[PDB]
C-alpha cells in the first residue's frame, strides 16, 4: 500500500487501548491511571520515580494516590494525559509518532476546547503528520458489520445513543446520559457498608471494581429476585481480598447494575438506559423506526454484565408497539468494538483524503477540526 | 346559514370601538379598583 | 371492492408478467454479452445479479472495455468494502462523462434488478 | 434596606434618562408637522392648477 | 435606610406616571401621522391624473 | 350591571386570569405541577402531595416539575383540575358558581380537548355559563382593527390566521409546532459546547431565565457570526443560583434564529416568515394588500429584541416590491389575548352567546362545536 | 430594551396594583 500504517488509539475514561491499523486486535490495553507517592522516602540509594503511569500504578497501589485524568469523558488534567500518551507511544508501541498518522476517539457531546486542545497537543508536541477524531458509537456501527442501526455505547465515564440510517446520522436524536461504570462502582462501595465491609481510599476502588467485574449480574425480574434472595442463601458468593479476608457478597450482586435501569437509586431523576434508547428511537422519523428496532447494537464494557441483553430486550419490547420484532444484537467482543471500528476506518482508501494535514493545521490553526472532523 | 352561523348580524362596530377606548381610559388614568365582592360574603 | 379487486388483478397479471418476462430475456442476453467480453481476462459470471455484488467483475469488465488500468480493488470481504468497490467502478464511469441517473453503490450491492440491468445497458450503449 | 436602596437608585436614574429620551422625538415631530402641512397646502394648489 | 427607601420608590411611581402620559400622547400623534401620510399620497394621485 | 364574567387564558407555558372589563389580569403564574422526589425525615412538618404554580417555582430544588399542557394539548387532566382550582380559590378568591368563564385555546386542536374542557367546566365547578374562543381572534380584538393577519407564538404552538372585515378564512389557518419550549431545549443542547451541562427539570427554568434575559434576534445572521468571531464584544455574563458565573457569547443570537431556520432542530418545516407569507398567499387576491399592511404579532415568544425588523425585512424580500409591509407589535403584546378576552367578555351583544347550563344539560358536551368556533 | 422596559413598566404598575388593592380589601373584610 506504500504508506505507513496508522495508529488507532482509543481513549476512554477507564482503559486506554492502542494498536496498528489493519489488525484485528489492539497491541496495548492498560488502565488510564496516574499515580503519585504519598509516604516518606527512606533507604537512600534506590530509585527515584516521580509518577507511576498505567499498569505499574496498578501493581504498587498501596503507596500511591491514584488519579484519573479523564472523568465523565472530559480531560480535566492535561499533563497526566500527555504522560499517558508518551507511555503509549514509546513504552507500549515502541514507535515514533512522527512517522505515523493517528486516529482518536471521543464522546459525542463534549466541549469544543477538548477537541482543540487534543489537536494542538498532538501536532505541536508529538509532531505527528496527520490525525483525525471519530465518535465511538459510529465506530461501533462500523465494527458491527452493518450500515443501519442504533448504537448504545456506555464506557466508564459516559453513555450515549446515536441512530444511523444508511450512512446518514441524525444529530437531533443523539442522546447522552452521564451514568457509567464509575457511578456503579461508587454505589457498590456505598452499599457494601450494610454488610460491614468498609472501603474508603483510592486503592480500594480497584478492589471494589474487581468485585463488580467478577460477581455481578442483571436480574430478569427485580422484585422476584429480591424475594428469592431474601428467602434463602442460594445466591451468595465469596471473594477474597489481597490480604486474606473473605467477604460474602450475597444480595448485592443484582443491586449494583440495577441502577443502570433505575437511576433513582443514585438520586438522579433521569431515565434508564432502556427508556433513553426508546426515546432516541421515537425522536427519529416514522419510516425508519422499524429498521432501528431490528438493529440495536450494544457497545462498551459496561454492557458486559450477564443477562443485560435479555433484560434490555424485555424492557424495550413492553415499551415498543407489539406488532413488530425487537432484536438486540450484542457481540461477544463488544469491549473492543470501538477500536475494531477504528481499525476498519483507517483501512479504507477513501479515508486517506480525510486526514488533517500539517499544512492545514499551519493554515487554519486548531480551529480546523470542527470544520474537518464530523 | 353556514357563512355566519357563529355570530349575530346587524351589529354596529361603533360599540366595540367605544368599549376598547373605555378600557384604555383606565390604563391612562391609573384607576384603583377591586374585584366584585360576593353576595355570600355580604 | 369488486372493481378494485379486478383492477389490481389486471395490474398484477399484465403489468407484472410483461415486466418480469422482459427482464428475464434481457438479463440472459446481457450476461451472454458480458461473458463474451470477459473471456479475454479468463473470468465468467453465472448469475448477473449475484456475481456483481462484490464489484470485482465490474472493475474487470471496465478494464476490458476501456483497455486502461483502474484503481485496484480493496481486498476486503465486508459490506463496506463491497460498497467501496462498486463506488470505485461508478466513479471511473463518472470521469468519462457517461451519464447515469439513480445509480448508487448500495443499489448494486443490495441487488436491485432494474438498476443493475440499467447499468449494464448503459455500459453497452454508451461505451461500446 | 440599604441593598434595596442601591437597586432603587439605579432604576430611578435609568428611567430618568429614558423619559426625556422619549420626549425629544415627540417634539421633533411637533416641529415636523408644520412643514408637513405647509407642503400639503402648496400641493393642493398645484392640484387645482392642473 | 428605611426612610430613603420609602421616599425613593414613591418618587419612582410619580415619574413612571409621567412616562405613561408622554407615551400615550406619542401614540396619539403617530396614529394621526400615518393617515396624514397617505392623505398626501391621495392628493398627489389626484394631481397627476388631472 | 349584574355580575361580571371571568377571563382565563390557558397557554401552554403560563396561566393568566382576571375579571372582565379590566385592563390587566389579576393573576399571572406558571402552569406547572411539582411533586417531591427525595426522602422526608423531619417528623411533624406536615405533608403536601403536590405543589401548584408559583409555589412549585420557589421550592423547585426538591421537586420534579411536570407540565400539564404539552404542545397546546391537555395531557394530564388531573393537574389541569388542580391548576384551575388554585386559580379560582387561591388567586382570585371567587366562587365559580356566580361568574361565567371565557376560555382560550389553539386554532387546530383535537375535538376531545374542547369536549372535555366543557365537561370539566360544567360538571365540577358548576359554572352557569361558559365559552371558548380562539386566541388569535382575541389578539385582533386587542389590536382594535377589523382586518389583518395575526401570528401568535406561545410556549406550545405557533399559529397564523388571517381575518378580513370580520370574516375568517378557515383554509388559510397555519399551525406550526415550533415554540418557546423547543427553543429552551435547543439552548440546553447548544450550551453543552462551552462546558455547562443542565439535565434535570429544575435547571430548565434556569435555562429559560437565561433565554429571556440574554437572547436577541440578529438582523443579519452571517454578519453577526463574523462579528462574534472577530471580537469578544458580544459576550454577556450571567450568575447562577448557586453563585457560579457563566458567559454565553456566541449562543445569544443562535437560539432565537432557529425560528427562522427550523433545520437547526431537524424540523423540515419552513420559518415563521415563510409561514406568514404562505398563509397570506393562501387568501384571495383582493385582500392581500390589506393583509400586508396589518400584520400583528402576539404571544410572549415574539418578545425578543429585534424580531420586528427581521420579520419586516424577510417579508419585504419575499413579497412583491411595489407594496409596503408594516409589522404592528404593541409593547404589551404578552397579555394581548387576555385583553381581547375582556373586550369580548363584556360586550352588550355578546351576552346572548354564552353556552347556557340548561343547553349543556339537554345537549351533552357536544354543544361546543355548534356554538363557539 | 425600550420595548422590554415598557412591558416591564406595564407589568409592574398595572398588573400588580390591582392585585394589591384586591388583597387589601379582601384582608380587611376577612
Ligand atoms: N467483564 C466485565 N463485566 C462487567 N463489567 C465490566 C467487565 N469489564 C469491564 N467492566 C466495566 O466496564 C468498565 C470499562 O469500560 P471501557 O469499555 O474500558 O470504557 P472506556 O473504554 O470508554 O474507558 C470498567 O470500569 C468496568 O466497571
Ligand atoms: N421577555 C421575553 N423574551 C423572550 N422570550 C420570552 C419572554 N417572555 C417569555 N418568553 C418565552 O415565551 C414563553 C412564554 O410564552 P407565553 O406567552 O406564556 O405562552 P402561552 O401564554 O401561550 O403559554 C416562555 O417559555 C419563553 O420561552
Amino acid at each position: 500500500d506504500d504508506d505507513i500504517a496508522a495508529l488507532v488509539v482509543d481513549n476512554g475514561s477507564g482503559m486506554c487501548k492502542a494498536g496498528f491499523a489493519g489488525d484485528d486486535a489492539p497491541r496495548a490495553v492498560f488502565p488510564s491511571i496516574v499515580g503519585r507517592p504519598r509516604h516518606q522516602g527512606v533507604m537512600v540509594g534506590m530509585g527515584q520515580k516521580d509518577s507511576y503511569v498505567g499498569d505499574e500504578a496498578q501493581s504498587k497501589r498501596g503507596i500511591l494516590t491514584l488519579k484519573y485524568p479523564i472523568e465523565h469523558g472530559i480531560v480535566t488534567n492535561w499533563d497526566d494525559m500527555e504522560k499517558i500518551w508518551h507511555h503509549t507511544f514509546y513504552n507500549e508501541l515502541r514507535v515514533a509518532p512522527e512517522e505515523h498518522p493517528v486516529l482518536l476517539t471521543e464522546a459525542p457531546l463534549n466541549p469544543k476546547a477538548n477537541r482543540e486542545k487534543m489537536t494542538q497537543i498532538m501536532f505541536e508536541t508529538f509532531n505527528t503528520p496527520a490525525m483525525y477524531v471519530a465518535i465511538q458509537a459510529v465506530l461501533s456501527l462500523y465494527a458491527s458489520g452493518r450500515t443501519t442501526g442504533i448504537v448504545m455505547d456506555s464506557g466508564d465515564g459516559v453513555t450515549h445513543t446515536v441512530p444511523i440510517y444508511e450512512g446518514y446520522a441524525l444529530p437531533h436524536a443523539i442522546l447522552r446520559l452521564d451514568l457509567a461504570g464509575r457511578d456503579l462502582t461508587d454505589y457498590l462501595m456505598k452499599i457494601l457498608t450494610e454488610r460491614g465491609y468498609s472501603f474508603t481510599t483510592t486503592a480500594e476502588r480497584e478492589i471494589v471494581r474487581d468485585i463488580k467485574e467478577k460477581l455481578c449480574y442483571v436480574a430478569l425480574d427485580f422484585e422476584q429476585e429480591m424475594a428469592t434472595a431474601a428467602s434463602s442463601s442460594s445466591l451468595e458468593k465469596s471473594y477474597e481480598l489481597p490480604d486474606g479476608q473473605v467477604i460474602t457478597i450475597g444480595n448485592e450482586r443484582f443491586r449494583c447494575p440495577e441502577a443502570l435501569f433505575q437511576p433513582s437509586f443514585l438520586g438522579m431523576e433521569s431515565c434508564g438506559i432502556h427508556e433513553t434508547t426508546f426515546n432516541s428511537i421515537m425522536k427519529c422519523d416514522v419510516d425508519i423506526r422499524k429498521d432501528l428496532y431490528a438493529n440495536t447494537v450494544l457497545s462498551g464494557g459496561t454492557t458486559m454484565y450477564p443477562g443485560i441483553a435479555d433484560r434490555m430486550q424485555k424492557e424495550i419490547t413492553a415499551l415498543a408497539p407489539s406488532t413488530m420484532k425487537i432484536k438486540i444484537i450484542a457481540p461477544p467482543e463488544r469491549k473492543y468494538s470501538v477500536w475494531i471500528g477504528g481499525s476498519i476506518l483507517a483501512s479504507l482508501s477513501t479515508f486517506q483524503q480525510m486526514w488533517i494535514s500539517k499544512q492545514e493545521y499551519d493554515e487554519s490553526g486548531p480551529s480546523i477540526v470542527h470544520r474537518k472532523c464530523f | 346559514a353556514v357563512p355566519n352561523l357563529f355570530v349575530p348580524l346587524n351589529t354596529n362596530p361603533k360599540e366595540v370601538q367605544e368599549m376598547r377606548n373605555k378600557i384604555r381610559e383606565q390604563n391612562l388614568q391609573d384607576i384603583k379598583t377591586a374585584g366584585p365582592q360576593s353576595q355570600v360574603l355580604c | 371492492d369488486n372493481d378494485n379487486s379486478s383492477a389490481r388483478l389486471f395490474e398484477r397479471s399484465r403489468i407484472k408478467a410483461l415486466a418480469d418476462e422482459r427482464e428475464v430475456v434481457q438479463k440472459k442476453t446481457f450476461t451472454k454479452w458480458v461473458n463474451s467480453h470477459l473471456a479475454r481476462v479468463s473470468c465468467r459470471i453465472t448469475d448477473l445479479y449475484k456475481d456483481l455484488r462484490d464489484g470485482r467483475m465490474l472493475i474487470k469488465l471496465l478494464e476490458v472495455l476501456s483497455g486502461e488500468m483502474l484503481p485496484k480493488p480493496t481486498k476486503g470481504k465486508m459490506r463496506i468494502h463491497c460498497l467501496e468497490n462498486v463506488d470505485k467502478a461508478l466513479q471511473f464511469l463518472k470521469e468519462q462523462r457517461v451519464h447515469l441517473e439513480n445509480m448508487g453503490s448500495h443499489d448494486i450491492v443490495d441487488g436491485n434488478h432494474r438498476l443493475v440491468l440499467g447499468l449494464i445497458w448503459t455500459i453497452i450503449l454508451r461505451f461500446q | 434596606a440599604e441593598s434595596r436602596c442601591r437597586e432603587m437608585d439605579e432604576q430611578i436614574r435609568l428611567m430618568d434618562q429614558n423619559l426625556k429620551c422619549l420626549s425629544a422625538a415627540e417634539e421633533k415631530y411637533s416641529q415636523k408637522e408644520d412643514k408637513y402641512e405647509e407642503e400639503i397646502k402648496i400641493l393642493t394648489d398645484k392640484l387645482k392648477e392642473a | 435606610s428605611e426612610g430613603q427607601v420609602r421616599q425613593l420608590e414613591e418618587q419612582l411611581r410619580i415619574m413612571d406616571q409621567t412616562l405613561k402620559a408622554l407615551m400615550a400622547a406619542e401614540d396619539k400623534y403617530s396614529q394621526k401621522e400615518d393617515k396624514y401620510e397617505e392623505e398626501i399620497k391621495v392628493l398627489s394621485d389626484k394631481l397627476k391624473e388631472a
